[PDB]
């Protein structure tokens, strides 16, 4: 029944370790100037985050090609088994399937 | 519209994954097995309209061997005709 | 961009046979799943943010519509495992099943899928495209017909022209106008469905002729009623006398040919002994008519062409299998002592 | 239901280990063959194990004289074969290859046995009539009875389509 | 038993009132992807206690779609904030 | 056309790599023996276990005792 | 009502075949012969007398298809009465012989004016 | 430890999805899904099945939960906030929290009440209910994954992907 508490262990000395940095040794009220400093090493960022288009379509390229190695993925499950002829070429149906993608999409990336 | 193409030629596009007891890929039936090759052997000729009325015993245990739903209240009742009598005496069994 | 619009064109009617040619509800999940993927582009192809703001609003409708009939299917997985196209072993099923298809097909509840989207989506060139989606879940309805609570279904269809009657008297934009009548006359054909499940196709057959060619009338100019005005001494006289002929037909008017359905179709639903049924629904498709009537005041009788601009050079559209279907969804009548004997 | 007693219970138990028992478990089987193969249409060709209960001891009743045979005859090759066997992980074959056939330097010659290769656990076999065939199985109740057909003759429509006034 | 209604209350995160409303549609669109694993689990406990065998490539192809579907909802959602910068669902202006 | 397969190897020698290897993997299962030895030995391994016949009137081959010559030929992979 | 999934089966043969110069097959395609016409009327032609190759071919098209679509039409009422007529057959007990009674019988109601 | 380490699970997963079915301003509505994902991957790593739990870390919550969050800073990046630090969150946080418990409460901690809430009661061992034991094949749920008889399955599946990309090649 060790799997689970086999983890269990190594998260509660993660988290020990971190509140006896970050709490204990740390209680700065003395001087402790927070004032309009901390400002991630520059000043007053009035803009907010900007759209980036060639920074969405790298997301959504990358959902689609992670599909399909899961249907790829029991390929060698699929050794040990009955008729094989079906088994080879639907095995290499499924990569032209996502290399075709490629070749469609690879007209068009982009500065990516 | 039904149009049933996969009945004049004979490809099975699906028709395999259907039924709990068609081809078992390595011969492995399932727990209720034994009681979907009963209940189909019942409605074949049948039209289904006269089937709800007149086979209705061969599906109703089937249902109930499928979620073992008076098994479990026969099994569950017994937690109630003993185990008030816990300070009563009778164990039974005895270890082991 | 041309190739690749037939592909995504091919496969919208590749996604319905699918739901046709099914023994198991996995593969008529997969049949008009597909098709809410390859229809989100034809929304799109001027790119104008009515049209964006339009599709999204079609989109998530018919996400969640397609996210009950899963649903459906994993309760009476657990009844009797069997996963044949049939009948549903179970009313809690049952119930769900046929209130999550109502909003494809939408009926009366589930309302404005029909008038938010079909309105302002600059192509309305066609858009004809959506009786596909009228034609997919009827295909569903044909096998699990002997399983329904029939109250529901007739509720949600008496309902339907109730009050797709009364929503667009208060109306101009004439792509609102032909989406409404169509909760109306999906209202006809599933009102029936629990009696004689046949002679409701032959409703259908008629709706995806007369519907069709109603659009193909529509693609010279026009958009709006004002603008049905100005085509009569403009583009050519014999348009408005088209245009007449089918909104007439449409109406059920018993020397054309849309009346064919209504005079067969109650000689099912009475021959059951109701008759309280179809008294109320045929007195209710009369305000039906006041769409078209008062849409026929406006054309054919010379209601005011002004702003001279001549159009003194010819028209070369596709008007695209046209001159054949004002002769078969008009004087049709006489010729169907059994179109249901084909159909059957 | 009914079952069998608290007796036809508590035989003679092989009490024996994991890899002990598939320390020799090649020759066993191969060469009973009677009260085993013969058990397995007790269970296969008919079912409910409540029915087959004597050749449950049939094949139990040879285990235990094929164990005492090889302790009077040759046990000093047995027990340190299995073990090094025993000295574990998947129990695998190839380890105590080399000390096989200091096991088998004599079953084949001073008790006489053999070593079956591979041909064994395939070729289904038969084996005799030995119980009648268990004909009319688990229920087989009724089939029902069905719909009669209709052959005829075509002749065609009486009067013709008989819609509503429509002669023809 | 129990592991079946917890689940099944688990199905109302739905609840339509929160499947389009309120604003940050993102919301909306966080339980449309939310409302699977409530029927991939669901799935997945009945085709594996009562062992069918082969109706279990069915809750691997249940994903397939469903992130193939959202991703595609997720495409215009973006396209809704290129032309303003914030998704906000009571936008509207194409009445009804 | 026999220049091209020489005039992008020098341009780009990273995707004709691939095609490389796209070809003649296709190609080869239809070609040598060894393969339908590949469906001979994947047929033969026992997952299950064998039920037995019975004796009704055949009695076509193989008795009670499989030791025999009895069954067929898959004795051919221990000389393998 | 069995072997699925064709457009007119193999056991249509024995019906009579619904010959020509019949009044629909000439009406199918005299809408057709209207719809020619039409053809013209909708492109500013200006002929109403226009090419006839235009002009014909329509009329080639409904009757050959509506032919070949009547065939099925008449077989549909055929294999209709012959699935009814063979229930009346048997079970007898659904459908009695009623008695002949002439009018010496009855006493209807009587209500004059 | 407890024969209740399924049905102690499961109220985390129930849990799990109020957390974000309300309105958490969505960045913690990923700290919604990752949460009930490995929950959930909780119950299905019972029952035999390990390769179909495992399978959801990595396509699910491994691909569709990077771009769930790779968005929402290039759309919807106002100021941030954190839930239950407003009205309208917490006032519906504890409206299924009681039917949470409630559920719960009735449905077996009576001994019989009445006729129609105990049908299916807590426990005890017969959640699993796989006894007697198998064989060396597989689980199973191992010997399932085919690429033998469902061919049409597949050539579906691998074909409406391929339109999937070409929808999203255009608009963006
Ligand atoms: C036939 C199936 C095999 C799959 C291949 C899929 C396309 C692989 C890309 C081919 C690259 C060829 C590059 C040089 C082409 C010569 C340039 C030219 O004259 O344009 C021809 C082009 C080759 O396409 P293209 O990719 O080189 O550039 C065209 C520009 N776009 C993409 C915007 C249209 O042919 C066409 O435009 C018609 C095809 C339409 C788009 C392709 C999808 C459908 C494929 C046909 C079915
Ligand atoms: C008039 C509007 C209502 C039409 C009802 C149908 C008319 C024919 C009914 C006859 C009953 C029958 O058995 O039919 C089979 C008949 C059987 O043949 P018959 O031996 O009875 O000959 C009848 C000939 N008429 C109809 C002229 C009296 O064959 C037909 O199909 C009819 C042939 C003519 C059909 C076309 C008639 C043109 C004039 C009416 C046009 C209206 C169409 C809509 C116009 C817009
Ligand atoms: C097309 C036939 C395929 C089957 C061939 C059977 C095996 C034959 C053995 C190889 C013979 C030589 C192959 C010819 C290669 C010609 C392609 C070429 O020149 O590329 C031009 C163009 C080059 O255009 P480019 O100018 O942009 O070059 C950039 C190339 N990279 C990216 C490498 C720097 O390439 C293409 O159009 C196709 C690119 C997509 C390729 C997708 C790979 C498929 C993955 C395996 C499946
Ligand atoms: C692989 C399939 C390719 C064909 C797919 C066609 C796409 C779907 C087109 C939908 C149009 C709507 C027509 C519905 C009525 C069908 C027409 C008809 O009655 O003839 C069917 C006929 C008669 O069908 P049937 O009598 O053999 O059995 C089916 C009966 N229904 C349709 C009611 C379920 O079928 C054919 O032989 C086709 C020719
Ligand atoms: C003789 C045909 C008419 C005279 C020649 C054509 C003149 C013309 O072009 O007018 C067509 C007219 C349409 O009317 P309209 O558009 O308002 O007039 C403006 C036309 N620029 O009217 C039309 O002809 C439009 C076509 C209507 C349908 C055909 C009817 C025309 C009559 C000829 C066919 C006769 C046979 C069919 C009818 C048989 C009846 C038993």
């Amino acid at each position: 029944m060790n799997l689970m508490l086999a983890l269990l262990t190594n998260f509660t000395l993660a988290t020990l370790l971190v509140i006896i940095a970050f709490w204990l040794p740390q209680l700065n009220v003395y001087s402790e100037k927070t004032s309009p400093y901390e400002c991630g090493f520059d000043p007053m960022g009035s803009a907010r985050l900007p759209f980036s288009m060639k920074f969405f379509l790298v997301a959504i390229t990358f959902l689609l090609f992670d599909l399909e190695i899961a249907l790829l993925l029991p390929l060698p499950w699929a050794s040990q088994t009955a008729n094989l002829n079906t088994m080879l070429t639907m095995a290499l149906f499924l990569i032209i399937l996502l290399a075709v993608s490629l070749a469609y999409e690879w007209t068009q990336k982009g500065l990516e | 519209p039904f149009f049933d193409v996969q009945k004049r030629l004979g490809v099975d596009l699906d028709r395999w994954m259907t039924i709990q007891s068609a081809e078992q890929p390595h011969k492995i039936p399932s727990r209720c097995h034994a009681f979907e090759k009963e209940w189909i052997e019942c409605a074949h000729g049948i039209g289904s309209i006269r089937a709800e009325k007149e086979c209705k015993i061969e599906f109703e245990d089937f249902r109930e061997c499928l979620l073992r739903q008076k098994t479990m209240k026969r099994l569950h009742a017994i937690r109630r005709q003993r185990e008030k009598l816990i300070k009563e005496g009778k164990y039974t069994p005895p270890p082991h | 961009n041309p190739i690749i619009f037939i592909i995504i064109l091919l496969t919208i009617m590749l996604g319905t046979i699918i739901v046709m040619i099914s023994s198991h509800w996995l593969l008529v999940w997969i049949g008009f799943e597909m098709n809410m993927l390859a229809i989100i582009p034809i929304m799109m192809k001027n790119h104008n943010p009515r049209a964006t703001e339009a599709s999204t609003k079609y989109f998530l409708t018919q996400s969640t519509a397609s996210m009950l009939l899963m649903m459906a299917v994993i309760i009476n997985l657990m009844f009797s495992g069997q996963w044949t196209v049939m009948k549903l072993f179970n009313p809690m099923a049952s119930m769900l099943m046929t209130m999550a298809l109502a909003m494809k097909l939408g009926m009366a509840p589930f309302h404005f899928w029909v008038p938010e989207v079909t309105q302002g989506i600059p192509l309305s060139s066609g858009l004809i495209l959506l009786t596909w989606q009228k034609l997919a879940p009827m295909s569903v309805l044909y096998q699990i017909f002997p399983s329904i609570n029939l109250n529901l279904i007739l509720t949600l269809s008496v309902l339907s022209i109730l009050i797709g009657g009364w929503g667009g008297l208060n109306q101009t934009q004439l792509r609102k106008i032909m989406a409404y009548s169509s909760i109306a006359h999906m209202g006809w054909m599933t009102a029936v469905l629990p009696y004689n499940p046949t002679m409701t196709l032959l409703n259908l057959i008629i709706y995806i002729i007369m519907t069709s060619t109603m659009f193909t009338m529509f693609m010279a100019n026009s958009t709006t009623t004002t603008l049905s005005l100005s085509h009569t001494w403009n583009k050519t006289p014999i348009m408005t006398v088209l245009i007449l002929a089918t909104l007439l037909s449409m109406g059920g008017l018993p020397p054309l040919s849309g009346f064919m359905p209504k005079w067969m179709i109650i000689q099912e639903m009475t021959k059951n002994n109701s008759i309280i049924l179809p008294t109320f629904m045929a007195i209710t498709a009369l305000l039906n008519l006041y769409f078209y009537m008062r849409l026929t005041y406006s054309t054919t009788l010379t209601m005011f062409p002004s702003t001279n601009n001549m159009k003194m050079k010819w028209q070369f559209p596709l008007m695209k299998k046209m001159t054949f279907l004002p002769t078969m969804v008009v004087l049709s009548t006489m010729m169907l002592p059994l179109t249901p004997m084909l159909s059957v | 239901v009914e079952l069998p007693s608290l007796e036809d219970l508590k035989v003679q138990e092989v009490k024996v280990s994991s890899s002990v028992l598939k320390a020799a478990a090649h020759h066993y089987g191969a060469q009973c063959d009677k009260p085993n193969k013969e058990f397995m249409l007790c269970r296969w060709e008919e079912k409910d194990p409540r029915r087959c209960l004597e050749e449950g001891k049939l094949v139990n009743q040879c285990a235990l004289e094929f164990f005492r045979q090889i302790k009077r005859h040759c046990a000093e090759p047995f027990t340190e074969y299995w073990t090094c066997i025993d000295y574990s992980g998947l129990q695998l074959f190839r380890r105590c290859r080399k000390q096989q056939a200091q096991f088998d330097e004599c079953v084949l010659d001073k008790l006489g046995w053999v070593r079956p290769d591979l041909g064994d656990l395939s070729k289904v076999t038969k084996v005799k009539t030995d119980r009648p065939l268990p004909e009319n199985p688990y229920h087989s109740r009724a089939r029902p009875e069905p719909n009669p057909e209709v052959e005829g003759d075509l002749k065609p429509a009486r009067h013709g389509s008989r819609l509503f006034f429509w002669t023809m | 038993s129990m592991v079946y209604m917890n689940i099944m209350m688990a199905f109302t995160v739905s609840l339509v009132g929160l499947l389009m409303y309120r604003s940050h549609l993102m919301s909306s669109l966080l339980c449309l992807e939310g409302m699977m694993l409530s029927l991939f689990v669901m799935a997945a406990l009945t085709i594996l206690n009562s062992h069918f065998t082969l109706a279990s490539m069915m809750p691997i192809i249940l994903l397939v779609f469903a992130a193939c579907e959202a991703a595609l909802g997720l495409s215009l959602l973006v396209m809704v904030s290129n032309t303003y910068g914030t998704d906000y669902v009571q936008n509207l202006n194409l009445l009804q | 056309v026999a220049a091209f397969l020489k005039n992008v190897w020098a341009k780009e020698p990273v995707l004709v790599a691939s095609f490389a290897i796209a070809g003649l993997a296709v190609i080869l299962p239809t070609l040598s023996p060894y393969t339908k030895y590949s469906l001979m030995i994947n047929r033969a391994t026992p997952y299950n276990y064998p039920v037995p016949l019975r004796d009704d009137g055949n009695m076509p081959d193989v008795p009670s005792h499989p030791q025999d010559p009895q069954g067929p030929s898959l004795e051919w992979l221990k000389r393998l | 009502g069995r072997a699925t999934f064709q457009f007119l089966p193999d056991e249509a043969r024995s019906l009579p075949p619904p010959k020509l110069t019949d009044p629909r097959l000439a009406f199918v395609g005299f809408l057709g012969y209207c719809s020619g016409l039409i053809d013209n009327a909708i492109r500013r032609r200006p002929v109403l007398l226009a090419g006839l190759h235009r002009q014909l071919l329509y009329i080639t098209s409904f009757v050959f298809v509506g032919y070949y679509l009547l065939k099925r039409q008449d077989y549909m009422y055929a294999v209709r009465d012959h699935d009814m007529f063979s229930y009346i057959k048997s079970h007898p007990e659904d459908f009695p012989e009623k008695d002949k009674k002439t009018y010496g019988e009855v006493f209807e109601e009587f209500h004059p004016v | 430890m407890m024969l209740y380490i399924v049905f102690i699970l499961s109220v985390i997963f129930v849990m799990g999805f109020v957390g974000f079915s309300s309105k958490p301003s969505p960045i913690y509505g990923g700290l919604g899904l990752i949460v009930s994902g490995g929950v959930g991957c909780g119950i299905v790593l019972n029952f035999g099945g390990s390769f179909l739990g495992l399978m959801v870390f990595l396509i699910y919550l491994g691909g569709m939960m990077v771009v769930f969050g790779y968005t929402t800073a290039m759309a919807t990046e106002q100021y941030p906030e954190i839930w239950l630090s407003n009205k309208a969150v917490l006032g519906a946080f504890v409206t299924g929290l009681l039917m949470e418990f409630f559920m719960v409460y009735y449905v077996l901690k009576d001994k019989e009440v009445e006729v129609v809430f105990e049908f299916n009661g807590l426990g005890d061992w017969v959640i699993y209910d796989t006894g007697d034991s198998g064989f060396f094949s597989e689980e199973a749920m191992g010997i399932a994954a085919l690429y033998s008889y469902g061919t049409w399955l597949v050539i579906v599946t691998g074909w409406s992907l391929l339109i999937g990309v070409v929808v999203i090649m255009e608009i963006t």
